[PDB]
């Protein structure tokens, strides 16, 4: 090993690292992007349309499941197989399941496709970094690797950027009796394997790492790879049972304590991050609920004789009500509730409602024509010589007014709130250290946390985010790092696979515990993800020194 | 073998065997005078008969005219020797004539054979001649000897043309009426016939001209011959036995005797006059007196006068009685051979068979009365051949009976003047003057109540046994031959035979030129208002009766004022021609009219002019006649109502043996036969009261129609001759006009006209007999059966209850048709009678219509129809019924007392269409009204409604319910059920079942049989009661009854009569309408409607949906109906003054399209099959195809749109092609070629309650 890194010290930093380095930041970019289509775009596309207003299920997040199963299949394997040819095959299998997942007509069949797809990119960041550790020099190790972290949150940043530009409309997921437009999703998901596609035109160029090649043998083709290298530096400058054995020689053998610890402080981060990363979005959309549910106008005992109604009411209950020849003619009706209330020769023209309900109404001689009050809007109701005459097809929104933009644009803001905050790690690791840095940064994002409950607005809220996405990129950082240098080249890829596949486990718990507590309480939630920054960054500190 | 041999001339000599002097008796001293035997017993003496009556002595006309329609006197008459012998000829040529026929050979074979008894001897025990039944044939030696004799043909009497069968008396015995007989003197004449006018023959020679024939004597002989031989055995009725009418009222017959004896030899027609009653009282009297003679001939043993052995005479009169002795001497009867002996002498031996074998016309009933007196010459054979008679074989003559036309073969009847004047018997009528004389023989025929008689309220008692010319055919073969008494000798008598001839009941003379006051005009007044003098002056039609019998010079007319006023004119030569055919052609035109409204039951053909032609009802309109014809059946046709009343029918009394088993079933059987029997005698005894009391005033009547018709076209044939006779010689031969012609096609209309008076006077008389006769007879057999239906269940109360219970209930439970082929044999009557029975509704029991502005029950069964104040009617069509829910919207049926029977509603059938909207407030949710009831003291059948619901009800005294029930739903999109006619039918059999159909097609059924008394109603409510829901109503119309349980096939049939498949329905079943807007619904796509797209060329129409939905929760939530463009059918073609289509029409259809109407046109030169609908500005090219020909019928598919060219040529069925995405509207001929070609039109209706936004 002696030999091989006096060699990859006088090769030195130049025009080949960085090409890898971005033929690898784009791989890191489909993790990113895939990360945020299952956390923020399935969630959001099993909404209903219809519905101007609507919930937040987690159906597809089970694809989380499956990238689980990547990350130690996909990610174990490459330790006696090879790093270029798995990432190959997994960067590969994930483009051309998603380019298949475009073209589908069908719930179901769109999230198998997305569960195979995850189930192939979530092998490819282990592969990436342990990649990526085996080509660096030595001493300038820390800030190039954790330079690639940034193409990482980048994606997001990109997934989201274009997302409210394409598909700013809930409910496209559990629709397929529409027509071949509204195909937005399509074009969504297909301009979303773009990464991976690009990444997969570069690494045909690139070539297998030399550390790993050399470990299995050819060290003429590790000789000449070396050779490689060091010439576009001058120019610039001028078989399941072995691998399961493997898994098992990282946790239950020499590498016993390490990998425990390492596994905490994973689940750790990747509970309360993948936890607020989602928390906040959903935290600002109830906060503006509550806004709207405050200015609540009640009607008692009303008498509207001979109204002519031409523009829009919205957010009213109407009870004991007695409408006697009123006319609603093109007019939109928004979150209005009508119980009691007894109807009279009303006339209902072009009118077009959302989350309106009828309750034990009794409507009498009233002509519904042209309209989307279908039958599922009247509950309890007793028609007396009444019509139901043409009444328009499908039920519509004013989307103007049904966009969760919001929660496409809080995400880039949340993800975007880091850049400042990597650089000021990047070029660091190299004189605080590799543990100070980790605890340091969880313990300063468990203090903000903490201050959270102080805060009740929309700018609170998105403040509150923007710092503690800031102060939480340099503990990703630095435990990228510290989970590539402590393992050989023998077993790096299986121990972060497995500790990958522990984080998706994680993002798993949070982003269901995080998002399922919205309107029950705040304090709950928020001291349970500062009870978990403190756990790890206090025990993140117990752990072998390097440097 | 010629029955008379070597015929006789007249001067042979006096021999003494075959032409001698004979002395018949009489009451004095007589010249003996020269007869000659022609056959067996059989004389003929061509001489005047002033011998056997010494009161007709003169040959002069007697001062008082007799009761008689045609006579002719004479003094010179077979007074010369050409004369005598040409007597002879005829007589003797005419008995060959019926010798010849097999019927005639029966006839003369039994006069020969039946010898006068010999009952002359006071001791019992012996057998002598009666000295009144023999002559003396003196021979030429000076000796006279006594022979014994059958029949004596003489010259008539005073009265030439007066023929009459005498017989000479004895002091206390009847010889004529006790079975020993005597011998007959005919007065009969073979140069002299009656004449006769028959106008019921154009059903087989239309080309027949006037009446006027002339009776073949041949008939009048045979007539004779059979009231001979009746009287020779002995079984003629007593002359105190006649047939008595009534002679009170002004349109009664002032006398017309006709004893039983003449109805007897009548037959056919005639023979039914006499009720069965009567012939079996005669048949038993007879009977007895055949036992009772042949019970002293057995006495008898020895016999005085003659020389032949008493075993011959025995032999002789065995074989003339048929007697049956038993190798004992024992003489007997026995029932079998004398009821065949009584049956031949009484029924096989009639005028109406002769007529039939010789195939000649004949009065086909004794009211048919002769009118003129006819000599005729019979011995040449150019003249009357002996097989054939006048109706000589390959002439002229043969066929249509030319030969007995006098207007046809003139050259052998010459007319004579008989001495009864036409008023020398008259009945004086005028009204509160203008006093009228009219004939006694013109007059109706009014039989007594007294004449008919019945047994049927005696009781019977049942025990173990208690029981056409082929036929002539047959009894000719059975007829024994080859033995005919010989000739006897008897020992000589004295030189005057004396003796007086029968006495006759003393006929008293019925009273003449009664005067009568009366209060309206008759019919024998506007008889005689039509006729005229034939004068010089000119003669005038005219309308006003008060005027025609005031001016002689002025005759009534029925005709139209146009006729009268034309016939009125005065025309130049030059214009008369012209005149004359068109007088013609009016006067076709006016006799051959007939009535259009068919609703009424088998009257189908009315003819109007009837009422005006002789005051029929008192109204003087046509259009009046016929609404009183529809009003009150056919009984103001009748002058009289006749009055039928059948007593309670009596029971039957079944006695019961011990301990036995095949009896009592034959007591079962003998029950069932003898029910059988009772219904084949009421119904019998109620024909022929109907004959006798009801077809002659139809028959006058008709006779009527056929003298006023005839009066008419005489008096227009006189104005023309009179006109013609004004002209100057020039004009009259220039313009030449003959009569001749002028008088056939006269009288071939008048054929025509006659034949349809005549079927429609046949359908009345049927109806009548089938309407308000049959049933007073039905209803008292219905009761019988059912009083013997459990006498019999009582009775049957060993080991063989079940089959004898299902065999007495079946055969109890229905009924025995009436088939009038049992009881009449009239073609013309029986086939209108078959054209009866055809039809179902005829059959129907009630029958409730709506005709001439009145609620009506065409059946006759009921009594009072009750219609309250708050029913309404359909303007548009009268029939459709409204009833609401008010106490006072009801109607009621009380039918009549005594045609309602205690067992009805076991077997019947109910049919009504129903209309019932839609149902609204929701109280009428489990709430059952009833809209039909015919219930008293909470018993009998009731239809009720309820929520979409149809139920009929049966329910007993014993409180025990059943019900069926139909259910249609509301909560559909189409419903075919809701506010729409359907056609409810339901069929109630007490034995099995009880279902129900809706629209012919079987829905449900139930047991009925478990039910107990269902005590029959006489009231029928059409009310709604019971229902809660206040605005309530219903449509009903056809309304039917029936007594009889009805299969699926006339179910059917009624539903296929009743729909008035002639005119177009819209949606509800109501009938479409022009000049009304309809929205359009497609049968194949009811999910979308019909709307328009750019009026104009560029412009089309096509059919977008869903229609939508109409909804009240709990209560029905259907499809909303107007929707889309209406349309409208404006007349093109029709030329009808009422808006109703019908089928076939040709109609232009306007689209409305913001409140304006647009031509539905097309422009058919675009490529392709598919001619694209459009609508156009009414002020369009006329060039476009726009007439649309409107269709129902094929079986019948909805109503269809054909759009025709311009031209003619089919552009093809309105429809729908799917023409790109866009379905739109085209004319294809696709359809043509047999969906999407049927459509409905939907009106707004207030029964569907959507309002029309
Ligand atoms: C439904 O309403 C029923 C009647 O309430 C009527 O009161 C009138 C004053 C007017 O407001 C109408 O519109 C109302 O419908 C009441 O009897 C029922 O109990 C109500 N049912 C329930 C469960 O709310
Ligand atoms: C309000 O009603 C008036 C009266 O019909 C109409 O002119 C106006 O356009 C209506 N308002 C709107 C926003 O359409």
């Amino acid at each position: 090993a002696h030999q091989y890194e006096t060699i990859m010290d006088e090769c030195g930093h130049g025009r080949f690292q960085w090409i890898l380095f971005f033929v690898l930041g784009l791989a890191l970019m489909a993790d990113g992007v895939e990360v945020f289509v299952v956390s923020f775009a399935l969630p959001s596309a099993e909404k209903d349309m219809c519905l101007s207003s609507s919930k937040k299920g987690m159906l597809g997040m089970i694809v989380y499941l499956g990238m689980m199963a990547g990350a130690f299949i996909l990610g174990g394997l490459a330790d006696k197989l090879g790093r270029k040819r798995v990432l190959s095959m997994s960067l590969a299998v994930n483009a051309s399941f998603a380019s298949l997942s475009s073209f589908v007509q069908g719930y179901g069949a769109f999230l198998f496709c997305r569960l195979i797809s995850g189930i192939g990119i979530g092998g490819a960041l282990p592969i990436v970094f342990a990649y990526f550790s085996e080509f660096l020099s030595r001493e300038k190790r820390g800030e190039h690797l954790s330079w690639l972290g940034i193409f990482w949150m980048t994606g997001g940043l990109y997934a989201s950027a274009m997302a409210w530009s394409i598909i700013p409309h809930y409910g496209w997921g559990f629709s397929m009796g529409t027509n071949y437009h509204f195909h937005s999703w399509r074009v969504f998901v297909i301009v979303c394997a773009l990464p991976c596609t690009v990444s997969m035109v570069a690494l045909k160029f690139m070539p297998e790492s030399p550390r790993f090649l050399l470990e299995m043998g050819k060290h003429d083709e590790a000789w000449m790879i070396l050779k490689q290298v060091h010439d576009t530096n001058m120019r610039a400058k001028g078989i399941f049972k072995q691998v399961w054995d493997n898994a098992l020689y990282c946790v239950m053998g020499p590498y016993r304590m390490n990998t425990l610890i390492l596994a905490v402080v994973w689940f750790a981060m990747a509970f309360s991050y993948y936890g607020l990363t989602v928390w906040f979005p959903d935290m600002i959309r109830y906060f503006q609920d509550e806004e709207y549910k405050s200015k609540m106008k009640v009607f008692f005992g009303e008498h509207v004789y001979g109204a002519t109604i031409n523009f829009t009411m919205e957010n009213q209950i109407h009870q004991h009500g007695k409408l006697v020849n009123d006319k609603f003619t093109r007019m939109y009706f928004k979150h209005v509730l009508f119980e009691d209330t007894f109807f009279d020769e009303c006339y209902f023209e072009d009118v077009t409602s959302t989350d309106t309900y009828f309750k034990n109404c009794t409507i009498e001689s009233t002509i519904f024509y042209n309209t989307d009050l279908y039958e599922h809007k009247f509950i309890n109701c007793r028609f007396i010589n009444s019509t139901f005459l043409e009444q328009k097809e499908g039920c519509h929104m004013d989307l103007e007014q049904d966009n969760d933009f919001l929660i496409y644009l809080v995400s880039f803001l949340g993800s975007l709130s880091v850049l400042p905050g990597n650089i000021i790690s990047a070029l660091l690791m190299d004189r605080i250290g590799r543990l100070k840095m980790i605890g340091g940064s969880m313990l300063i994002s468990a203090v903000c946390c903490f201050f959270l409950f102080f805060g009740n607005s929309e700018s609170a809220m998105i403040g509150w985010q923007c710092l503690f996405c800031g102060t939480s990129i340099a503990a990703w950082n630095a435990l990228d790092v510290i989970t590539v240098e402590l393992y050989p080249t023998n077993q790096r890829a299986t121990a972060f696979g497995i500790l990958n596949g522990l984080c998706k486990f994680g993002a798993i718990l949070g982003n269901t515990i995080f998002a399922s507590f919205v309107g029950i309480t705040k304090v709950v939630p928020i001291l349970l993800a500062a009870a978990s920054l403190v756990g790890g960054g206090l025990i993140a500190l117990r752990l072998p020194e390097t440097r | 073998s010629p029955f008379v041999n070597k015929q006789f001339n007249y001067k042979d000599p006096v021999n003494g065997v075959d032409i001698a002097y004979i002395k018949i008796p009489n009451a004095g001293q007589m010249q003996p005078v020269k007869a000659f035997k022609i056959h067996n017993k059989i004389w003929v003496i061509p001489e005047r008969d002033t011998f056997t009556n010494p009161e007709e002595g003169d040959l002069n006309p007697p001062p008082e005219a007799k009761q008689v329609p045609v006579s002719y006197y004479d003094s010179t008459y077979l007074s010369t020797d050409n004369e005598k012998d040409n007597y002879l000829k005829g007589v003797t040529k005419l008995f060959e004539r019926i010798y010849s026929t097999d019927l005639g050979r029966m006839l003369l074979t039994s006069i020969v054979r039946g010898i006068p008894f010999w009952g002359g001897s006071t001791i019992d025990t012996e057998l002598k001649v009666i000295d009144t039944n023999c002559i003396n044939v003196i021979q030429p030696d000076g000796s006279y000897r006594s022979e014994e004799l059958n029949l004596v043909i003489i010259g008539p009497s005073a009265d030439i043309i007066q023929f009459e069968c005498k017989s000479f008396g004895h002091e206390v015995l009847n010889l004529t009426r006790n079975g020993y007989g005597s011998t007959q003197y005919i007065r009969f004449s073979p140069d002299f016939t009656f004449g006769f006018e028959e106008s019921l023959e154009v059903d087989t020679n239309p080309l027949l001209g006037a009446g006027k024939f002339a009776t073949d004597p041949a008939v009048t002989l045979a007539h004779q011959l059979i009231h001979a031989g009746h009287r020779l055995y002995g079984i003629a009725i007593n002359p105190n036995r006649v047939f008595k009418v009534n002679t009170n009222a002004y349109y009664e017959m002032s006398g017309l005797e006709v004893s039983f004896e003449e109805l007897r030899t009548f037959g056919g027609h005639d023979a039914k006059f006499i009720d069965s009653l009567q012939e079996n009282e005669f048949r038993l009297y007879y009977y007895n007196k055949f036992k009772d003679i042949a019970s002293t001939l057995n006495k008898a043993k020895s016999i005085v006068g003659t020389t032949a052995s008493l075993q011959y005479m025995k032999n002789v009169f065995k074989e003339k009685y048929l007697l049956s002795e038993d190798t004992s001497g024992k003489f007997s009867v026995d029932k079998l051979k004398f009821d065949k002996l009584y049956k031949m002498l009484t029924e096989i031996y009639t005028e109406d068979n002769f007529v039939k074998f010789f195939k000649v016309l004949n009065a086909k009933t004794f009211l048919n009365f002769d009118k003129a007196v006819f000599k005729i010459n019979i011995v040449p054979k150019v003249n009357y051949t002996i097989y054939d008679g006048f109706n000589l074989r390959n002439t002229n003559l043969a066929a249509n009976f030319n030969g007995q036309n006098t207007e046809i073969n003139n050259m052998n009847f010459t007319k004579l003047k008989n001495f009864t004047g036409l008023f020398e018997f008259y009945k004086l009528l005028c009204v509160r003057d203008l006093c009228i004389k009219v004939n006694n023989w013109d007059l109706f025929f009014s039989p007594s109540e007294d004449n008919f008689t019945n047994d049927l309220n005696k009781g019977e008692e049942i025990t173990s046994d208690t029981n056409s010319l082929d036929l002539i055919q047959q009894y000719y073969l059975t007829f024994n031959f080859d033995n005919e008494p010989e000739n006897i000798s008897i020992e000589n008598l004295s030189s005057d035979i004396i003796g007086q001839l029968e006495l006759m009941p003393n006929i008293e003379r019925f009273p003449n030129g009664k005067k009568y006051e009366l209060d309206k005009y008759t019919m024998f007044h506007y008889l005689r208002a039509q006729e005229f003098e034939h004068g010089k002056s000119r003669i005038a039609l005219t309308n006003s009766v008060n005027e025609a019998l005031l001016n002689p010079s002025r005759v009534y007319t029925f005709f139209s004022s146009d006729y009268v006023k034309k016939v009125n004119k005065a025309t130049e030569a030059a214009m008369f021609l012209g005149w004359v055919e068109q007088l013609v052609y009016d006067f076709t035109d006016e006799t051959s009219e007939v009535s259009t409204t068919d609703k009424i039951a088998d009257i189908t053909i009315i003819i109007p002019y009837i009422g005006p032609a002789l005051n029929i009802g008192n109204m003087l309109y046509k259009d009046d006649f016929v609404g009183a014809l529809i009003f009150s059946g056919a009984v103001i046709l009748l002058e009289f109502i006749p009055e039928i009343a059948i007593p309670v029918l009596g029971t039957f009394a079944l006695v019961s043996y011990i301990a036995n088993k095949v009896l009592t079933v034959q007591t079962i059987d003998n029950a069932l036969s003898k029910r059988n029997e009772k219904w084949d005698e009421v119904y019998k005894y109620i024909v022929t009261n109907w004959l006798a009391k009801v077809n002659t005033q139809i028959d006058l009547i008709r006779k009527k129609m056929k003298e006023a018709l005839e009066n008419q076209a005489e008096a227009t044939k006189a104005i023309i001759n009179y006109q013609y006779n004004q002209y100057t010689e020039e004009e009259k031969n220039n313009i030449n006009f003959n009569i001749d012609d002028l008088s056939s096609k006269l009288n071939e209309s008048i054929n025509k006209a006659m034949i349809n008076i005549n079927k429609f006077l046949n359908q009345c008389s049927v109806s009548y007999l089938m309407n308000s006769m049959i049933p007073y007879g039905v209803k008292r057999l219905e009761d019988f059966d059912a009083s013997l239906k459990d006498a019999l269940l009582k009775y049957i109360y060993i080991g063989q209850v079940d089959r004898l219970k299902d065999k007495v209930n079946n055969t109890l439970s229905t009924d025995i048709p009436f088939q009038l082929s049992k009881y009449v044999d009239n073609q013309r009557l029986l086939s209108t009678f078959t054209e009866y029975i055809k039809n179902i509704i005829n059959t129907s029991i009630l029958n409730l219509r709506y005709e001439s502005n009145h609620l009506i029950d065409l059946s006759r069964y009921a009594s009072k129809i009750n219609i309250g104040s708050k029913v309404n009617f359909d303007p548009i069509d009268k029939n459709q019924i409204q009833l609401f829910n008010l106490e006072s919207s009801k109607i009621e049926v009380i039918l009549k007392n005594a045609i309602v029977y205690n067992s009805m509603y076991e077997n019947f059938s109910t049919s009504f269409w129903i209309r019932i909207p839609k149902y609204f407030n929701s109280i009428s949710l489990n709430n059952e009204y009833t809209i039909i009831n015919c219930m008293e003291n909470n018993s009998g059948w009731k239809v009720s409604l309820n929520y979409g619901e149809i139920i009929w009800t049966l329910q007993d005294t014993q409180e025990i319910k059943q019900r069926v029930v139909f259910k249609y739903s509301q909560m559909i999109n189409i419903s075919d059920y809701i506010n729409r006619w359907i056609f409810v039918t339901i069929t109630n059999n007490r034995l099995n079942n009880s279902k129900i159909y809706i629209n012919g097609r079987l829905i449900d059924q139930k047991p009925i049989s478990n039910l107990g008394n269902i005590h029959a109603s006489n009231n029928i409510m059409f009310k709604l009661d019971g229902c809660r829901d206040t605005h309530r109503y219903i449509w009903i119309k056809y309304f039917n009854l029936f007594d009889k349980e009805l299969n699926e096939k006339e179910i059917k049939d009624l539903y296929d009569n009743q729909s008035n498949s002639g005119i177009l329905k819209d949606f509800w079943g109501d009938y479409l309408q022009y000049d009304k807007p309809y929205y359009m619904l497609n049968l194949y796509d009811p999910n979308k409607y019909v709307d328009v797209n750019n009026v104009g060329i560029r412009g089309y129409m096509y059919l977008k949906g869903p229609r939508g939905s109409v909804m009240t929760t709990n209560i029905y939530l259907n499809s909303s109906l107007y929707r889309g463009a209406k349309f409208i059918i404006k007349k093109y073609a029709s030329g009808n003054k009422d808006n109703i289509v019908r089928n076939n029409d040709r109609v232009y259809i306007n689209v409305v399209v913001k409140n304006k109407e647009y031509r539905l046109a097309t422009n058919a030169s675009q490529a392709g099959v598919e001619k694209i609908l459009s609508a156009l500005e009414i002020p369009d090219v006329g060039n476009l195809s726009q007439v649309v020909v409107m269709k129902s019928k094929n079986i019948t598919n909805k109503c269809k749109m054909n759009l025709q060219d311009n031209n003619g040529n089919d552009i093809g069925f309105i429809g729908f092609h799917q023409f790109n995405n866009i379905a739109k509207l085209v004319a294809s001929n696709w359809y043509n070629r047999q969906l999407g070609c049927s459509w409905e039109f939907i009106p707004v209706d207030d029964g569907w309650g959507e309002r029309p936004l």
